[PDB]
RNA sequence: UUGGCACCUCGAUGUCGGCUCAUCGCAUCCUGGGGCUGUAGUCGGUCCCAAGGGUUGGGCUGUUCGCCCAUUAAAGCGGUACGCGAGCUGGGUUCAGAACGUCGUGAGACAGUUCGGUCCCUAUCCGUCGUGGGCGUAGGAAAUUUGAGAGGAGCUGUCCUUAGUACGAGAGGACCGGGAUGGACAUACCUCUGGUGUACCAGUUGUCGUGCCAACGGCAUAGCUGGGUAGCUAUGUGUGGACGGGAUAAGUGCUGAAAGCAUCUAAGCAUGAAGCCCCCCUCAAGAUGAGAUUUCCCAACUUCGGUUAUAAGAUCCCUCAAAGAUGAUGAGGUUAAUAGGUUCGAGGUGGAAGCAUGGUGACAUGUGGAGCUGACGAAUACUAAUCGAUCGAAGACUUAAU
């Protein structure tokens, strides 16, 4: 439940700190997000000498939500914070760290690189 | 009882392997996970919020701090998936629903055993 | 292409084949008799009366749809079986492969045989525009005085009136529902029950007709 | 808000049809035969309902 | 359950004064709706009196008013004390059903139908 | 659109824009079907048929227009008192206050700008959405019903495979055909996650009270706080728009002359669009053209004509909801489990009161998953649904076949 002026955590160490959305992708009149969702952004905190800096227009993937995902087995998996991860084509990162856990849905969203990167998946 | 009928379909569904554990303690739960290769099974060890729910519908949410994030991890209790529970503690708890660790982190969140 | 009469008792879950949920609801299905075998030689199309829920006999001094009607008795005499509660056609179903008196079972159906439940939705009173039609509430601030109102209602001088199909308040209740594309989990027969996927239509205490689906 | 018409008579006397009252749920006590009353209360005079004074 | 013209402590304090005076005078002149809705409150104070705990006196006076009766020899008593004493030894085969109610006949004033409810 | 004329309105036709609600046209924005190509292929240009569905969120501005950010299959053009102010707002223009520039001797003025500035109405008729009573449908009733008709839905991407194929120097890269999975939308529903949950559970403050301790109660927004049953719900759970048929549109063809040939047409035949009539879903016999089936009920007096209460049946009246503004619909009405209570439970809260024990005490422990528990499941006539009352047929004539 990820929308327009949505601030998001920045789980990676591209220079981001933190995020705002613009528009979910994915058709028309999309309303909102979830994880393993891909949305634009921009950047409005930076760490200083980061590669990617304040108010530059990017990409990013939903990694972790509060309003968090349903599994066909009724097993749920909710978080305390809401996370993104800045990428470009080939679904893959550009940066080169990942903090914090991350969710399963993006081996099946062929998000592998920040799979096999993240710390703990859940 | 909920309802003589619903209780004698979904009876065949339930389980009688498991503990009986209350929210407060920490637990683990042998996943068992289908990894997009075979199966694997993964632990979750975390203190139990919450249980509700009646009959094959119970529920139980179980909370773990991988790393300062906070992970929030749902279960129905009568799951095929979940092969074992494992329980390590018996916290001490005053209320049913521990919605006042959501906003604690560190040695607030302490419970404390019996 | 069958069918049979039910109560909706509510809803369940149930797992799958891999610890898949599956979100399930109950439908008691006894005392399904056929009454009366239409023709297309005196009815002119081809269909199935069918019984659901005995009940009481006749009574003098009778006060309820409990202690069946005099005509009610003799149209399940001729069929020598019970008076009935809930009657309903089926014309989808085939003829010869069902006489008079016949009681149906839930072991008809199996699991995987898809369907249709059509059933009596539940009864909203009298509701708005919003509530019933799904429109949106004008602003709650900013010196408003519309939210939750129905808007406009037509143009103006040109087309002085207000078209047949307009959307007002009224009443949201219990209009006939058919639900499709529903798949039969399991059946019990020791109480002769009929597990359902899905969200069918009503509520409990209520009516249900489940039928083979027309479409494939 | 406000009639750009009388109602006439006619109207007025079309719709005054439903507006009426009905005969009450009334009936016999039998303790007395007579003495009309309503049914499921209490008569006033008998002090009755089933037999027993009241 | 049922609302009575009153918000929800009004009700309350409307649906212990009518208890009460119940207990004190045996039978009582109200309206159908507010009879049908103290019966209950009533039946389980009688619920009450019979297991005749020191809980049940507790919990007893959460619903009943400290009222003073004058008895037949001249002696002072309260409504808790005549309930607990007299009312669960009346019933003690009787499983339910505390109360009665009569329909008498609609009301002058506001057109109301009048009741009488009593404990046999 | 800019305007013209000044025909309706000056004993009032409310005036820009936005909002809510939609509706129509097609000169079609996307999707559909086709022809020509300076169409290799992907993509495109241009025109033809086509109005079924869909046709975005923000920044700036009172703004429409417009520019921009980011998407989308596409981000359509227009009308409807530049649609809609007895449906909203009132930013803007357009009253009175004030100030700047400029004009004016001046009062004061400016399609110049600026700060501020009361938007009345209980709907009679039509109309529309829902909901009932009367009568009628040639006896009176109960149930099931076909369907003359009406309404709705009608959207579309990304990926995989065919196949890295056809094409092409390569870069690149199809149609057709099969499958999968999503966006928006509609619908039903609440087992799941969440919301509310004022007669649920517990904690707690201040003050007053039940004679005091203990325990309880009232007032403080439900005093506040933490959870929350039923129901109501979405943000949540399921489904849907599937597969097709018939006749057509632009077109594409076969045969084939008029006109020895040519020639899709004149006769004739075949094919052909998301479009039309169907398939799908709902309402429907007041369809006065009032349908059909199944079953039930079937006397006595008559002026002879007709009556009469009565049957079946349904109501009054009462207990109640799965229903509900009221009527109505439905469960039931003592040959009774309809509601209340009572006994059991589920779910919820989370360890009562009293007693004892360890402590100076605040407290903690045991008795004891304690006690409480509104709506949900079951059993139980303890209380109330008493006795009763009313309405409700005896089936016209004619013609034909029997
Ligand atoms: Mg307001
Ligand atoms: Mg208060
Ligand atoms: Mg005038
Ligand atoms: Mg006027
Ligand atoms: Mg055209
Ligand atoms: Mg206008
Ligand atoms: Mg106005
Ligand atoms: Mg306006
Ligand atoms: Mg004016
Ligand atoms: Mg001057
Ligand atoms: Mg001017
Ligand atoms: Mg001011
Ligand atoms: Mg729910
Ligand atoms: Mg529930
Ligand atoms: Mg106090
Ligand atoms: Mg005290
Ligand atoms: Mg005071
Ligand atoms: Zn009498």
């Amino acid at each position: 439940m990820i929308q327009q002026e949505t601030r998001l955590k920045v789980a990676d160490n591209s220079g981001a700190r933190e995020v705002l959305t613009i528009k979910v992708l994915g058709g028309s009149g999309r309303k909102t997000a979830n994880i393993g969702d891909v949305i634009v952004c921009t950047v409005k905190n930076a760490t200083p000498g980061g590669v990617v800096k304040k108010g530059d227009v990017v990409k990013a993937v939903i990694v972790r939500t509060k309003s968090g995902v349903r599994r066909n087995d009724g097993s749920y998996i909710k978080f305390d914070e809401n996370a993104c991860v800045i990428i470009r084509d080939d679904k893959g990162p550009r940066g080169t760290r990942i903090f914090g856990p991350v969710a399963r849905e993006l081996r099946e969203g062929n998000f592998m690189k920040i799979v096999s990167l993240a710390p703990e998946v859940l | 009882t909920n309802h003589k009928l619903i209780e004698a379909v979904t009876k065949s569904q339930l389980r009688t392997d498991l503990p009986s554990f209350r929210p407060g303690d920490t637990l683990r739960v042998h996943v068992r996970i289908i990894e997009g290769t075979r199966e694997r099974i993964q632990v979750f060890e975390g203190v139990v919020i919450k249980r509700r729910g009646g009959g094959v519908s119970e529920t139980f949410t179980v909370r773990k701090i991988s790393s300062g994030v906070g992970v929030e991890r749902t279960f129905p209790l009568h799951t095929p998936k979940i092969e074992k529970i494992e329980v390590k503690r018996r916290g001490k708890v005053r209320r049913a629903k521990l919605y006042y660790l959501r906003s604690l982190r560190g040695k607030a969140a302490r419970i404390q055993e019996i | 292409t069958k069918g049979i009469l039910g109560r909706k008792i509510g809803m369940t879950q149930v797992f799958g084949e891999n610890g898949e949920l599956i979100p399930v609801t109950v439908v008691e299905a006894k005392e399904n008799v056929v009454l009366q075998k239409k023709t297309v030689e005196v009815d002119g199309y081809n269909a199935i009366q069918v019984g659901f829920e005995d009940k009481k006999a006749y009574k003098k001094d009778a006060k309820s749809n409990k202690y069946a009607n005099k005509p009610a008795e003799g149209h399940a005499k001729k069929a020598d079986a019970a008076p009935k509660r809930f009657i309903r056609e089926f014309r989808n179903v085939d003829v010869d492969a069902y006489e008079v008196g016949q009681e149906v079972s839930v072991d008809t159906f199996v699991a995987g045989d898809v369907i249709d439940v059509t059933g009596v939705s539940k009864g909203k009173g009298f509701q708005g525009a919003i509530k019933r039609h799904g429109q949106s509430r004008g602003p709650m601030s900013h010196g408003s005085h519309f939210h939750r109102a129905p808007g406009s209602v037509g143009m103006a001088s040109d087309a002085s009136r207000v078209f047949k199909g307009q959307k007002m308040p009224g009443r949201m209740g219990g209009n006939t529902v058919t639900v499709q594309n529903l798949e039969v989990v399991q059946v019990d027969t020791e109480n002769k029950v009929i597990l359902v996927k899905g969200n069918v239509p009503g509520p409990k205490k209520g009516l249900v007709e489940i039928r083979t689906s027309i479409k494939k | 808000a406000v009639p750009k018409r009388r109602t006439s008579k006619t109207r007025k006397n079309k719709r005054r049809t439903h507006f009426k009252i009905s005969v009450p749920g009334m009936t016999e006590c039998p303790n007395c035969g007579r003495e009309y009353k309503l049914s499921h209360r209490v008569c006033k005079n008998c002090g009755s309902y089933n037999g027993e004074e009241v | 359950y049922r609302k009575l013209g009153r918000t929800s402590d009004q009700r309350k304090a409307m649906l212990r004064d009518l208890a009460t005076s119940l207990i004190i005078s045996e039978r009582i002149e109200t309206t159908e709706a507010r009879a049908k809705e103290v019966r209950s409150v009533v039946e389980k104070l009688i619920t009450l009196g019979k297991k005749g705990d020191l809980a049940s006196r507790r919990n007893a006076a959460k619903t009943l008013r400290n009222v003073e009766i004058l008895n037949e020899d001249e002696t002072t008593q309260t409504a808790l004390q005549k309930l607990f004493g007299e009312i669960a030894e009346r019933y003690t085969e009787r499983q339910g059903g505390y109360t009665r109610i009569l329909k008498q006949g609609p009301r002058r004033g506001d057109g109301a139908e009048s009741v009488i409810i009593e404990l046999v």
